[PDB]
């Protein structure tokens, strides 16, 4: 199976920073493009950031230069650095590969941002 | 490097088939709405 | 042109098995991802199974472990093994490559499953 | 290398077709949205 | 510019394009569900 | 940034021919698939032609054998030859790469065809 273990969330003040981790098993992150998503309560899942196999990145407009996706190939782990957080970023954050979004989701990591 | 290219290609082909399936599902839904709005 | 010659259909009892063949000319099946589709009377074409260039597979939920797609690279032929067939599998089955589905379809092979 | 190239080529052709389908359908949805929003 | 450099750049273009096509689908799937809800309400 | 500088449009008689050029900077046309689009007044943008990284081409049905997309790798320029033009081809023509169509468009080149 593919395993997705999201971590690094918590309660953070506005203007604060987080670094999310997703430890992956069953696929290689240096072979596969990897995506981060978020889901606020009662809203649709939103794509946040992507990193391609060869390391190109793109971000949703809501990220607007605050988020940085990266990976560690040895730890087979994907990271999302999130700076200058705002209350509107409160959501559960999920990591996935595009080929499995119809198939499996991890538990996500809760991020709550308060003023 | 060749393993990375191959695994990227493989990921991509799997994703393209799923995106196609999603489009076909949605094309039926839009046609159903269009039939609802076009009926006599 | 691309030629698609589907065969191996027929009349089969429920719980029976079939092996469909598509003999391809004009593209190499070991270079191109190849798809099987089916169409029941008056219904939309449904994707059934896919095999990628490097041999990964995926199936529609309706296949649920009963179908196996494979190929022979020398004969340039794609196969669909169908086990534990059900009346609901009655349809015309078609093989194609994704880049030509807007362009050409073969005649398909009729599969009829009776109880 | 011939296999990789041919896979890539198939993929780029397919992406352009999937995009065209999206644009056609996006027009259809926008037409429906206009029908439901008019006065 | 080697053949491998071309392949890598094509792949990179493709993965970037796939994520955008997916996002467009998600945006439109929300729009269709909103229309479906409007036509289904009591 | 990516730069797209479209040229080669103008006023042409029906049955006439044009050759559009797009000079690209910031990406290589021999690495990326490149697209030509057109937009008539008040209508949706229509894809016209595509050339893949390895030189395969496809055309919209409206081209029907009249248009030829090509590129020069040394000049990093994409061309669209348009033969047997018709009044219905009047539009602004734009060149782009698929990964940037959500991001940036050049000024385009105006094509007007009169009888």
């Amino acid at each position: 199976q593919v395993q997705l273990q999201e971590s690094g969330g918590g309660l953070v003040q506005a203007g604060g920073s987080l670094r999310l981790s997703c430890a992956v098993s069953g696929i290689r992150v240096n072979v596969n493009a990897m995506y981060w998503y978020r889901q606020a309560p009662g809203k649709q899942r939103e794509l946040v950031a992507i990193i391609t196999t060869f390391g190109s990145t793109n971000y949703a407009d809501s990220a607007k230069g605050r988020f940085t996706i990266s990976r560690d190939n040895t730890k087979n782990t994907v990271y999302l650095q999130m700076d200058n957080l705002k209350p509107e970023d409160t959501a559960v954050y999920y990591c996935n590969a595009p080929q499995f979004t119809d198939r499996y989701w991890g538990q996500g990591t809760q991020v709550t941002v308060s003023s | 490097l060749l393993d990375k290219i191959i695994g990227a290609v493989d990921q991509i082909q799997l994703t393209q088939a799923q995106l196609e399936e999603r489009q076909a599902e949605m094309e039926g839904a839009v046609q159903s709405i269009q039939g609802e709005l076009s009926k006599l």
